[PDB]
């Protein structure tokens, strides 16, 4: 019935094709560039063109899921595209882009051994997608092929208005990464192998754009000896940032939530609203038609037996407004408790949001941490 | 936190039962010489028994006396030394943490983590997250919400319905709108009579052999539907349609039907009906008022 | 439903749930078994006295230490003044017993440790508790005890038991005659528990496999009807009426206790609670009423702080029925080490949690008629040490200050000059100054344009080396008028295009079709909160329009030479396989 030892060629289409389908979405339905497709027939052909002058017969080649998302995301950094590994964790995650499947359920039927290769290593969730953009960032070289400049100043907005903090925090923080770096951020961490022990846990640029965003946070408003911002004001900031409330985009972190590898985000699941829940199931419809794998027709009309059952919510440089105005009185030891508990918050969005662990932000924010206290003393 | 209605997640939990029930093996081997696979597992799990109306237990009488220290120190260590190194030998081949796990285990030990809190599945994990908001708010009272996560879940392609007497009570404290708890029993053992393991201990079950809980429910609280008279030959109808022998109990409902249609002849001819079947649900397992009561309601009737 | 129409379908009753009351009381992945902390009230003296309401709490290093002090109850549960000892073990359970009433209230507490077994007596007078260590037995065995149930010590390590009595006041310890044992060697597990049953002088052993009644005075052993198919056994623990049994299975709360002077097991049919969680644990408050009598189950977890709260009622004609179900939450990070309890429902307990030192009294009502962090791995990355590395961070964070001073200050004049001749000249010579560096640039593409290796052209996306340029203009809407007239001028074509506004879509989430609205959406938001926040979101759209300011390779046109070359260089059926437009 199915092939035999030579499935690589079918692999590597239902593969391709699974790409393109991934392509047409975000062209289509992220308002994308058409040049971005062209990026990636380059891109894919490069590292195509380079498992293709591999001899063996034994595959060896890994196109796991990753492998898509680490060329979107290779492509779309070379166009200097604003979007960021988080908007792929979320679009995948809420089964917009659809992701999850092997020819979702409706195709081909190949040797398992290669249905295992794509069902297998799905998750991102560990750093993961860091981790297999760099490795296809030395598979075939970021440098002189390609632009691999991250796009470092719409982080930042997307980061403050993640927060609500004053957009002063954006040049703050802006202003320490030119400290540190003198802005130059690259792709690459490969030396191929499993093996790392020290420099290399911090040098995919996001986590350490993100590190400096925490540390900003700290050092700025634990010495602000002006008290430019009010011992309450990061008590109020914390609890505009904690107050479960109803938008697309935190209706969407929940359901990242929800297959984030540690607790305590999934005792998160357990402390949700019911409009977040709602928002939730109607994702769960929408989203979850791009599922996987007579009687049947019975068993539509024996579930349809029962039933199944001015625009409100608001935009999101709106919530960002709103929350930069309730921070927007700005104009004794215990208010490191509100540092604290303000950096912890901000950190959690940050663990699901960027898939991520909590030991991996805080070995990176730590080692370039000391990275900034070494070129300061 | 609470339960999910999904199959778990695979492979490590399915080597450390492996390990589990391997070492379980040569103990209790070792063990019965010191008295003198899935399919290890399989043998290992497989030989070991597998006022008002309480379908009582059995109690405590014919059960054998005693046992005085059968297990010092010295002696469990005995039985204990060899089955542990036979372990070292596959344990070279599972993981480092699934090894961690069999010490630990064999320590005695718990495992602080669940299936659910180490899991981690994309499709699976919202399915685990909508099934949750679902039994949290059935907890909640909120069944309207509740029912929307009801809906959206059935939808999905991977769930069996465990989920029924959710909407039992759901539909029940619902009275919203739709086709209702009753329609919903009725339904299922309509689907579910004829021919047309992991997940399943008695609160759902096959009809091999008592399907029990959602079955006897529909059939008390259709006769509590007839507290809301006192339909009535319908519901009996259709437990007068099944062959299932062993209930008496759906003679106690039979009963109950003629009690309330008996609130001229006709009244006599269902009185004198009621009366047969009561003895004829002396039959099986006793549902007993004293039933001098039931005579004293029959002879307010003989009024 | 049962009674109601086997008498002759919604409740008894309506819908109520659960509330808090909180106060302080005193302060201090393989687990294993343990539960270390009691509150119970007697009174020795028993020269016509009552009962004091007593804790035995536990202090840690190594839990070496066990205190034992008064608690003086009212509205406002609180303590005086402690009283303390120590033992070289690790500590584990405090249990201080209570035989119901077929007697008398009772004496004193007992604990089990790491080697050791040890039960103090105790005298008081004057709000000061003064113990006697009625003496250890490190061990006969090399074994752990589970469990101690209490006069009478009985021990369980795990799979074999002894009963045992303790000596009168002073100074000879304890001894035993009665022994068994309870080995299963195919449950490895370690916890076995033993609590007996009726007060009839006859005992229930545990464990995680089955549940096993010796009467104990005669020569007799059960297993009790199921075993260990679909469940473990969870936790047991007798609730208090001594004909009463509470048992957590997984999914299942059970009830078991007489009907019938000999022992029972009851299935009398019970409520079910659903996890695969190893470390469930359960306790029962016990309440009075005149038509029922009734006791409510917290089931309690290692893992989550949440509680799990089902009720039953007992109108003795052993009537036992169940209403629906309800669970609370609790706070930051860690769970419940220990739970224990003393028209409408009171009931409190106490709580300690994993790794946290406080005891905190909790109270729950019916209805309404009347984090402080140490997350050590984020403060050691946010506090640190010397003192240079204290005015080392005040040092950066002025150096930025100033910096930020210089911004605004510089910025200032820029935002007066909107509209006016002068930042017109400036978008002008502006416009095409960068007009003729991008040519330039195009020029030295055209000369290095047979690459044809790759189809990036070298660091492209830019302002294009004249870096000044940028900055000095302040008007957003005359800015994004310049870019779409650049656009338009250089749709000479073989050049990269690039739609914004389809961009500003991930930005705030919503259709951004101007660049102007962009900077309106951010003003209103930083409007509320900002000061000259006209001036940064302005600084900071310019930021945002030129980080992004596309200037990539050579267009569509150009990518494609380097697509099929590359396209050449692999092997002939890769060649063949590479697919555009699948379906």
């Amino acid at each position: 019935k199915l092939i035999g030892h030579e499935a690589k060629l079918l692999f590597l289409k239902s593969f391709q094709f699974i790409l393109k389908r991934q392509i047409r979405w975000l062209i289509t339905e992220m308002r994308f560039p058409k040049e971005f497709e062209h990026v990636a027939k380059i891109i894919w052909l490069k590292i195509l063109k380079t498992i293709n002058d591999q001899p063996q017969e034994e595959l060896k080649l890994q196109l796991h899921m990753t492998s898509t998302i680490s060329i979107l995301y290779l492509a779309s950094t070379h166009l200097s595209l604003p979007v960021y590994t988080c908007d792929y964790i979320k679009w995948i995650c809420t089964a917009k882009m659809p992701y999850f499947q092997a020819s979702e359920i409706l195709r081909i039927q190949l040797p398992n051994y290669y249905v295992s290769i794509l069902e297998g290593s799905i998750s991102p969730f560990n750093g993961q997608l860091y981790n297999k953009i760099a490795l296809t960032c030395g598979m075939i070289h970021f440098k002189e092929f390609f632009n691999s400049e991250i796009s470092c100043q719409g982080l930042l907005l997307k980061l403050v208005m993640q927060c609500a903090l004053p957009p002063e925090f954006y040049f703050y923080t802006k202003q320490v990464i030119e400290f540190e770096e003198t802005d130059i951020r690259n792709l690459t961490l490969w030396e191929r192998t499993d093996e790392r022990h020290t420099g290399r846990v911090s040098n995919h640029a996001e986590l350490r754009v993100l590190s400096y965003f925490m540390l900003t946070i700290n050092w700025m408003l634990s010495f602000d000896r002006d008290r430019q911002y009010p011992l309450k004001w990061i008590l109020s900031l914390t609890e505009s940032l904690t107050q479960r409330t109803t938008t697309s985009e935190s209706i969407g972190r929940n359901i990242v939530k929800v297959v984030y590898p540690d607790k305590p985000t999934s005792s998160d699941y357990f402390q949700w609203s019911e409009e977040e829940t709602l928002e939730f199931l109607k994702w769960m419809e929408k989203q979850f038609l791009p599922t996987q794998t007579d009687q049947k027709i019975a068993r539509r009309k024996l579930y349809k037996i029962f039933p199944l059952d001015s625009t409100h919510q608001l935009t999101f440089i709106e919530d960002l407004q709103e929350r930069y105005a309730k921070q927007t009185p700005f104009f004794p030891p215990a208010r490191k408790e509100a540092i604290g508990r303000l950096l912890t918050h901000i950190a959690s969005q940050l663990l699901v949001d960027f898939a991520i662990s909590k030991e991996q932000l805080k070995d990176c924010i730590s080692r370039i941490k000391n990275a900034c206290l070494h070129r300061m003393n | 936190m609470f339960e999910v209605p999904i199959t778990l997640t695979n492979r490590k939990f399915a080597q450390r039962r492996k390990l589990k029930y391997q070492y379980i093996n040569y103990i209790s081997r070792r063990f019965d010489r010191i008295s003198k696979q899935q399919k290890k597992r399989r043998r290992e799990r497989h030989w070991r028994s597998v006022s008002f109306e309480i379908w009582r237990t059995v109690s405590s009488q014919n059960k054998q006396p005693i046992n005085k220290q059968k297990m010092t120190y010295h002696n469990f260590k005995k039985i204990e030394k060899i089955p542990l190194r036979k372990m070292e030998i596959p344990l070279l081949h599972c993981t480092k943490e699934n090894k961690l796990y069999f010490q630990s285990i064999s320590r005695g030990l718990e495992p602080l983590k669940t299936s659910t809190s180490e899991v981690r599945n994309y499709r699976t994990r919202h399915i685990v997250t909508l099934t949750d908001l679902l039994h949290l708010n059935v907890s909640r009272h909120n069944w309207s919400l509740a029912y929307k996560i009801f809906a959206t879940l059935i939808r999905i392609p991977g769930v069996q319905i465990k989920s029924l007497w959710g909407i039992g009570v759901e539909i029940l404290d619902n009275l919203s709108n739709s086709s209702s708890g009753l329609d919903f029993l009725q339904w299922m053992c309509q689907i579910y009579s004829s021919k047309s393991r992991s997940i399943v201990p008695p609160f759902q079950t096959g009809s091999r052999t008592h399907t029990a809980k959602f079955a006897i429910t529909y059939l008390w609280s259709s006769l509590i539907n007839c507290q809301k008279s006192m339909l009535i030959d319908k519901i009996s109808e259709w437990v007068l349609t099944p062959p299932f022998m062993e209930d008496a109990e759906v003679w106690f409902i039979y009963a109950s039907c003629h009690l309330l249609k008996a609130d001229i002849n006709q009244v006599i001819k269902h009185i004198h009906y009621v009366r047969t079947f009561l003895k004829i649900c002396l039959d099986k397992g006793g549902f007993a008022v004293p039933s001098r009561l039931i005579e004293n309601q029959l002879k307010s009737f003989e009024s | 439903v049962q009674g109601a129409s086997l008498y002759c379908t919604l409740a008894e009753d309506a819908l109520d749930l659960h509330i808090v009351v909180k106060s302080l009381l005193c302060d201090t992945s393989q687990y294993i078994q343990t539960a270390s902390d009691l509150r119970n009230y007697r009174d020795g003296t028993e020269i016509i006295a009552y009962a004091s309401g007593k804790t035995g709490s536990v202090l840690n290093i190594a839990v070496l230490t066990r205190q034992n002090t008064l608690h003086l109850n009212r509205h406002n549960n609180v303590t005086s003044i402690e009283l303390h000892s120590p033992i070289k073990s690790i500590k584990i359970p405090g249990a201080s017993e209570s035989i119901g009433r077929r007697s008398n209230l009772v004496g004193i507490i007992t604990e089990n440790s790491f080697q050791i077994f040890r039960i103090e007596s105790v005298h008081s007078r004057s709000c000061d508790v003064m113990v006697s260590s009625s003496e250890p037995l490190y061990f006969v065995e090399i074994d752990d005890l589970q469990v101690v149930d209490f006069q009478f010590a009985i021990i369980d390590i795990k799979g074999n038991w002894s009963i045992g009595r303790i000596p009168k006041n002073f100074n000879n310890q304890l001894i035993d005659n009665l022994h068994g044992t309870i080995f299963d060697p195919e449950e490895l597990s370690s916890w076995k528990r033993i609590e007996w049953f009726s007060h009839f002088q006859k005992i229930l052993v545990f464990d995680r496999s089955k549940m096993i009644e010796i009467d104990f005075m005669n020569n007799w052993q059960t297993e009790v009807v199921q075993a260990k198919a679909w469940s473990n056994i969870r936790d047991y623990k007798r609730i208090d009426d001594k004909n009463g049994i509470l048992l957590t299975s997984r999914e299942i709360i059970i009830v078991g206790a007489s009907e019938s002077n000999d022992p029972v097991r009851r299935i009398s049919w019970k409520h079910d609670l659903d996890p695969d969680d190893t470390t469930l644990r359960i306790t029962v408050q016990k309440v009075k009423k005149p038509d029922h009598i009734l006791l409510v189950a917290f089931v309690y977890s290692m893992r989550h702080k949440r509680i799990y709260m089902h009720v039953f009622s007992h109108r003795k004609a052993n009537l036992f029925q169940s209403l629906g179900c309800s669970t609370v939450l609790e706070i930051p990070g860690g769970t419940p080490t220990g739970i224990e309890t003393i028209f409408e429902l009171v009931v409190d307990f106490l709580v300690k949690l994993r790794n946290s030192s406080e005891v905190y009294y909790y109270a729950l009502s019916n209805t309404q008629n009347s984090i402080i962090v140490d997350h050590p791995e984020w403060a050691s990355l946010f506090n640190n040490a010397d003192e240079r590395e204290k005015e080392s961070i005040g040092a950066l964070v002025s150096q930025i200050k100033l910096k930020e001073r210089e911004r605004i200050s510089r910025v200032q004049n820029l935002i007066e000059h909107e509209n006016s001749h002068d930042e017109d000249k400036y978008l002008q010579d502006l416009g095409y100054r960068l007009s003729i560096a991008t040519n330039e640039l195009l020029e030295s593409w055209q000369k290095t344009k047979d690459e044809s290796i790759l189809s990036g052209s070298l660091s492209h996306s830019k302002l294009k080396n004249l870096l000044e340029n940028s900055d000095s203009f302040a008007s957003i809407p005359e800015f994004s008028s310049l870019l779409d007239q650049f656009f338009q001028y250089y749709q000479d074509q073989d050049v990269t295009f690039i739609g914004f506004e389809k961009l500003l879509h991930l930005f705030l989430h919503e259709d951004v079709p101007g660049l102007d609205i962009f900077y309106n959406k951010l003003l209103q938001c930083w409007v509320l909160v900002s000061p000259q926040a006209e001036l940064l979101t302005k600084e900071i759209v310019k930021d945002i329009i030129w980080s992004l300011a596309r200037l990539e390779k050579p267009s569509l046109f150009e990518p494609i030479q380097n697509e099929i070359s590359r396209s050449l260089s692999g092997p002939y059926q890769d060649i063949i396989s590479s697919w555009d437009m699948d379906d």
